[PDB]
DNA sequence: AATTAAGCAATTCGTAATCATGGTCATAGCT
DNA sequence: AGCTATGACCATGATTACGAATTGC
């Protein structure tokens, strides 16, 4: 079996929020966050004969990529992994399944209360404008119809009363409205356009980016108050 | 001369006392002793117990019965009272009433032994032979000077002391003559016979005392281990008078410490005795440096391995011995240390080396008072150590203030004693602690009104005197009257110098002088009838009865500054951690307290709000800013800078002097103590020199201050004197020469101003590098090298200057120079780029000097830059920066951008 | 207002001598550092309109590029400062004028006492040689007739005598001699051709490196001497 | 002189051997180890007048790089050595010979037991694997008739059973068994093709690395055994 | 057999670990 | 061939802890 580039980009950029990993066999890759605030999935065009946890996933992907991507991953001989190429054999051992924090089963997503879209531009603006403003709480809501978000330093600002950033996502035409708190950390994609779903059901509330490639769930701040 | 104790001693149930007669004449006995405690007793009795409650004697025919009677009531957990170590016990009993003891009936013995080998010699290892022992006797006040001829480390002829009286460049020693006059001579060619000789000397004559420069640390250890590894046990047990010398292997984390006690001698040592009552720590603790610090006198200074110097000069080797057994004679004549702790001991009634514990010495006077006034002591108590709250110490503003005056309480420990009649049995309960910042503003209510209060939330007994204050009480008034007697003797030695210069008389018969007294002016010119040898021997009469009373007064302050101490421990007898907790919270209390009073009239006075005038302190000892207070008045009105200085005297002792009395007036008052004692007195005055552009004081951090004092207390200056403490002046690890240009930077900036800070800066850096590698390294202390020694390189978060000393010890091992150990300061270097010793700083004992064959290496490679700003430049910037000072000049565009 | 590339370059280097700044409104900008030895000057090709003070640039530069060079820049309605973006808006807290270090007025630079020319890549070779050799210290004066450069290092050699690196400058034509010492840490100008016009009376000159974006302004060392 | 960029390169793969340098005049440049595990030795085009010994290689290096390629050096009239360029000059300073391990003589070293040759991108993968895996060292052997390198830590595998990176040299020409363990800390040499040289007698081996520039002598470990 | 013995608050440097910050040569990219 | 942007690497600085050392109330 192989990975193409663009697979071991995705896993790379799964790597960003959970240390281990299942590789399941078949063409589908899932990921929680360690403390599970936030979920992915991807779906591969590589076929996967089985499954193993990673635990080391970044020294994992750096390892793969300094050979070439016609290298064969095996079960080895005595438990672990077997890297093989044209000339050359590593020997990387497979991690507990056990310990490896990683979900049971896919999670389907329900019915979204709120639909709109987000550019790449987008994405990696208010990534970088979180880095340099050190933001920790963004507030999605609507104002004047508009799907938007803006950035409040919860510890500066306990009552997120200060505007420090603002986007606009989109054209809302509905008397739903909607404030939802996400803490950064769980913003883990990768850069790219996205479609932003959200559903909340009272005091639980999630929110979901789709992409060509993978897909990001993100809890939310239970303070963040909703009417639908 | 009445009979008084030498030594103490148990053997079985038997108490051995040597002791001295009435004509002069050493000789011990044993005594069966009667032991007599006391018990709890229901019925009335004349011996009471602490509380008043009844307490019954029991007598025992031996300790050991009454220690088994102890072991029985404590196995049944029932309260037995009495003294426990009967040796006190008889002690007071034997005697009782005050002693009287003169100097010449007790016998110190100053010794030491040189002893040659291709390594250090170990007493552990005791390897090597002693060729060389000196032996100091006070009474005979002779040395013996034994000598060994021939020995496997080398042959040599016999000494003379014609050749080691002569000058260097003659080939001699210049050992002082008067001291050979007094010296005698007991070469031997055979170990055997100087060790049977030795011995047989210290048995004929028995020292009453013995001390010496680290005796224990290697003169008594190595000698028993020799004696013991050369003719069995019998050797060393002839040594002690009873046959009792025992070991007491004090084995540290790092090495061993074997420690021989010689029962019926007071065995005590003399480097602990310098590092306990001197309070002075220099660079070294060498015998040579601290006698070239106390004697100014200096060896013969020699270059190479001291075993080598055997082999080639005898005679010289032999010299330096005497000479270093005189100078710790003489350090000891002129700082009068062994005299002090005999005062002592016999003040208090217990054995001699009872002075090394204020624990032992203070419960010791305690049952002598109780057993005065017919008390009962209580026995001791386990307990457990707990840290209770210190001293409070102020923040400093590390702002350079111009103007400083100091005030300071005199002994606030016991004056807090005896002001808030605190004890162990005047306990009565605790009040509603209040907040403490309501106590420092005086809202906070009364407590009580009925008991005195402490702020660590207690009551204590009203009316009724504490013991501890009837002591402290005591003996402030043996010191007042010890230093009134001081005076009158001063007067009457001034007087009778100013009638000697006036004019003698010519009567040759010597009157009677009464001691302690002054001379009446009828006395005084009755006198000077006399013939000057008269008057010389009356003169010499007063001095020895000044020092004397020197000797007494001192006593009292080391026992009045040492029962703070005594009483926070778990071991003491009346100890009490309630008491202790009382007495440190309420000093800050109390310091706090007047440090917000301070703050609010200085503010009434100068007219601001909310300036903090109190610039910093700690417990009995505040130092305010008043610089505000001239900015008042005015800097123009003094013609000269002494008008300042006396107005600011007059301000200081009659303006707010009586208000910090009054309010300390109203802090007694606001408590219940027994009676208002924290007597406040300025202490000095700080100013810049009038018209100079100098800062006059300054301050880093806590207990950090440099302050130009133009008169301490009220002993005027004529040129202001600097009273810099805590910086890197004070501080042993500075280098010599860095220390004294660092004092003179800091002397430019207190007093002139930048200018001459930059231009001394200026000149140092031209001279740094053409100065002595002796006297530019930092210092420090070696203390577990093990710890950090790993293979000949430095170990896991190595210590630099124990980094120094291992890259040292790999440089010479092998070549045979004396080697460093715990204890002994080193001094340190760094070396530059590529040494070839291998790191970047090496370490030699301090005060030595490194062997030839690596100085050139050494000088090759000192990294002068490093030092010079590790150790010079780096604290000279910390103290100007922190006085508004640069010491480079560096500018800016102000001539433009301005 | 719309801050182009150079401007924040040039922001950037005066960031440098000066992580706060405050400005005023027009296209001239004046920025000192703390310590007083440097000053900067220079006429940008944008014009501020509305005066403000800056408290840390180096984020607000950061920021800056991170967004379009379109999105306008103004004061903020509460008195801070807000940047428009075609989506997004960012704000920014005003820092007031006593809490940043700032220039007086412009600097009235006498008649020149010498005056020469360093090109670029002169400059650029000090700069960065004088880190690998530790000289923290350099000298300009009048060797054989013609003026010249030489590095001294100051933490071993305070005599100012060991020669370790030289460079040629140019000619001088001129009975005066000097030997003004400079502290290679107020050497802060960005790379480029400057002329170098030093003047000097009393104990303290200055140095003012001019060039065609900005003009930078050097304090002499004590060390620095002249004759006339 | 005047050394070329290549010449530049090898002293600065030198460096990374041995902290300071001798320089013997010619064309021929070597340097050893200081506990004497490695040494390199090569011949350059360019030509070397003088000796001077130098303990700072890689600073020295460094600066040269820094200045102009038409520079000159030459030996200072302090003996330091002094470079210029056409408008600077430099004096870097020169060393006690005494500090610098002079190796005195290079190793001719005709014969030897084993002989092949490795490519410059699998010595490349193999040092950057090596990183990766923490595989502190290797093992050159012969397995199925093949010479092949294989790597272990000792730190976690002390005995060195367990292989945990295999790379295949190519087929064995000769019949000799042998297995040449060595430490991954000699390897400094430049990523380029070389020729691999074994030799061993009794307790005594060595391991050497031929290139077009330079060449490269290392010591095998206590360990390696050998039958031929 | 004696129990074995001043107290606490404070300051400074070096080491070490550890992270964050920043040039910089290394690498992918368009003119 | 050269400016432009990204990127881990390696240096370095800043922090913070810890221990050892030393005064001074």
């Amino acid at each position: 079996m192989k990975l193409s580039k663009d697979t071991t980009a995705l896993l790379k950029n799964f790597a960003t929020i959970n240390s281990g990993i299942m590789l399941k066999s078949g063409q589908f890759i899932m990921t929680r966050a360690v403390n599970g605030t936030t979920y992915a999935e991807a779906n591969i065009s590589d076929v996967i004969d089985f499954d193993v946890a990673i635990y080391d996933l970044n020294g994992f992907l750096g390892i793969l990529s300094l050979v070439n991507d016609d290298a064969e991953i095996s079960q080895s001989e005595d438990g672990n992994i077997k890297i093989a190429d044209a000339r050359s054999t590593i020997f990387w051992p497979a991690a507990d399944p056990s310990t490896v924090v990683a979900p049971n089963k896919p999670i389907p997503f329900p019915v979204a209360s709120a639909v709109t879209e987000i550019k790449a531009e987008d994405l990696q603006q208010l990534l970088r404008v979180s880095r340099g403003l050190q933001i920790d709480t963004i507030a999605i809501t609507v104002k004047e119809g508009k799907i938007v978000i803006n950035g409040f330093n919860k510890v500066e600002d306990s009552a997120l009363t200060r505007v420090k950033y603002s986007l606009t996502l989109g054209d809302y035409d509905g008397e739903n409205t909607f404030n939802f708190i996400i803490n950064m950390a769980n913003m883990k994609m990768q850069p790219g356009n996205y479609k932003l779903l959200l559903w909340a059901k009272g005091k639980q509330g999630a929110a979901k980016f789709e992409g060509e490639h993978a897909n990001y769930v993100v809890a939310l701040e239970a303070d963040s108050t909703h009417d639908f | 001369m009445k009979e008084f104790y030498i030594s103490i001693e148990t053997v079985g149930n038997n108490i051995v006392e040597r002791y001295i007669d009435e004509n002069g004449k050493e000789r011990t006995r044993e005594v069966e002793y009667l032991p007599t405690m006391f018990r709890h007793c229901k019925e009335e009795s004349k011996y009471k117990d602490i509380y008043g409650k009844n307490c019954a004697p029991q007598k025992f025919p031996s300790m050991k019965d009454a220690r088994d009677w102890m072991k029985r009531m404590e196995r049944i957990g029932l309260e037995a009272l009495g003294m426990n170590d009967f040796k006190l016990a008889y002690i007071s009993d034997t005697y009782g009433s005050e002693i009287v003891y003169d100097r010449k009936f007790v016998r110190v013995a100053n010794c030491d032994i040189e002893v040659t080998g291709d390594k250090f010699p170990d007493p552990m290892k005791a390897e090597y032979e002693i060729d060389a022992i000196t032996h100091y006797d006070s009474i005979d006040d002779r040395f013996y000077v034994f000598d060994l001829l021939n020995s496997m480390y080398g042959s040599v002829s016999k000494w003379d002391a014609k050749l080691a009286a002569k000058l260097d460049c003659e080939g001699g020693d210049e050992v002082p003559q008067e001291i050979l006059d007094r010296v005698i001579y007991m070469p031997f060619d055979n170990e055997r016979d100087m060790l049977m000789e030795y011995i047989n000397l210290w048995e004929q004559k028995r020292p009453a005392i013995f001390t010496g420069w680290n005796i224990e640390g290697f003169a008594v250890p190595y000698i028993m281990n020799r004696v013991k590894m050369i003719l069995g046990e019998r050797s060393m047990k002839r040594f002690s008078p009873i046959g009792r010398v025992k070991s007491k292997l004090i084995q540290n984390m790092y090495g061993s410490k074997e420690i021989y006690s010689i029962d019926g001698v007071s065995i005590l040592d003399y480097l602990d005795l310098y590092k306990k009552f001197a309070f002075t720590n220099l660079p070294s603790f060498s015998l040579e440096s601290v006698a070239q610090h106390e004697t100014k006198k200096g060896k013969l200074p020699y270059d190479g391995p001291i075993n080598k110097l055997r082999e080639t000069n005898h005679q010289r080797y032999i010299s330096y011995n005497i000479i270093d057994v005189e100078s710790v004679q003489a350090i000891d004549k002129i700082r009068g240390f062994i005299d002090l702790v005999l005062s002592m001991s016999y003040y208090a009634k217990m054995p001699f080396s009872g002075v090394m514990s204020p624990i032992k010495t203070w419960d010791a006077i305690i049952f002598n008072s109780l057993k005065g006034e017919h008390k009962v002591i209580p026995q001791q108590g386990s307990h457990v150590k707990q840290s209770f709250p210190g001293a409070f110490v102020f923040e400093p503003k590390p702002i350079a203030r111009r103007y400083i005056m100091s005030f300071d309480l005199t002994s606030l420990y016991p004056s807090i004693i005896r002001q808030v009649n605190i004890s162990p049995e005047t306990i009565r309960g605790e009040f509603e602690v209040h907040p403490i910042h309501e106590y420092i503003a005086g809202t906070a209510p009364k407590p009580s009104d009925e008991y005195s209060c402490s702020p660590n939330g207690w009551m204590y007994d009203k009316h009724q005197e504490g013991i501890i204050p009837k002591e402290i009480a005591k003996v402030f008034f043996q010191r007042k009257d010890w230093k009134k007697k001081m005076f009158a003797e001063e007067m009457n030695a001034e007087a009778i110098k100013k009638i000697i210069m006036k004019g003698a008389g010519s009567c040759s018969t010597k009157p009677e002088v009464e001691r302690y007294v002054k001379f009446s002016d009828d006395f005084l010119n009755e006198l000077s009838n006399y013939t000057e040898s008269v008057l010389n021997s009356l003169i010499e009469e007063c001095e020895k009865a000044a020092t004397l009373a020197n000797t007494n007064q001192l006593n009292r302050k080391i026992l009045i500054n040492s029962l703070y101490g005594a009483l926070g421990n778990i071991h003491f007898r009346y100890y009490d951690l309630r008491n202790a907790t009382a007495i440190t919270i309420f000093g800050q209390v109390g310091i706090q307290w007047i440090a917000r009073k301070i703050n609010e009239y200085l503010n009434k006075v100068c007219g601001t709000n909310d300036e903090d005038f109190i610039a910093a302190g700690d417990t009995d000892s505040v130092y305010v800013c008043v610089d505000k207070v001239i900015e008042k008045v005015g800097l123009d009105r003094f013609k000269e800078q002494n008008d300042l200085v006396e107005f600011m005297n007059q301000f200081g002792k009659k303006k707010m002097e009586p208000m910090i009395d009054v309010a300390y007036r109203e802090l007694c008052d606001y408590m219940n103590n027994r009676e208002h004692l924290m007597h406040m007195d300025r202490e000095a005055i700080s100013c810049p020199p009038l018209g100079s552009k100098g800062v006059g004081g300054f301050w880093k951090a806590k207990k950090r201050y440099a302050l130009n004092v133009y008169d301490m207390e009220d002993k005027r200056f004529a040129e202001p004197h600097l009273k810099i403490m805590g910086m890197e002046t004070q501080q042993s690890s500075t280098p010599k020469a860095v220390q004294e240009a660092l004092e003179e930077s800091i002397r430019r900036i207190l007093q002139e101003g930048e200018e001459s800070v930059q231009e001394y800066y200026k000149n140092f850096e031209k001279e740094y590098r053409q100065l002595d590698y002796k006297v530019i390294a930092e210092v420090k202390t070696a203390n577990d090298i093990a710890k950090y020694d790993d293979k000949g390189w430095p170990g896991f978060k190595c210590p630099f200057h124990i980094r120094g000393v291992l890259t040292y010890r790999r440089a010479v091992s092998g070549l045979g120079v004396a080697p460093i150990l715990d204890g002994n300061k080193v001094m340190v270097l760094p070396l530059r780029e590529g040494n070839p010793f291998g790191d970047k700083c090496i370490a030699w004992p301090s005060g030595t000097e490194l062997p030839k064959e690596i100085r050139s290496d050494v000088l090759s490679w000192i990294d002068h830059s490093t030092l010079f700003q590790k150790s010079f430049v780096k604290p000279l910037a910390g103290m100007c920066e922190s006085a508004g000072m640069d010491y480079e000049e560096k500018a800016s565009l102000d001539f433009l951008f301005g």
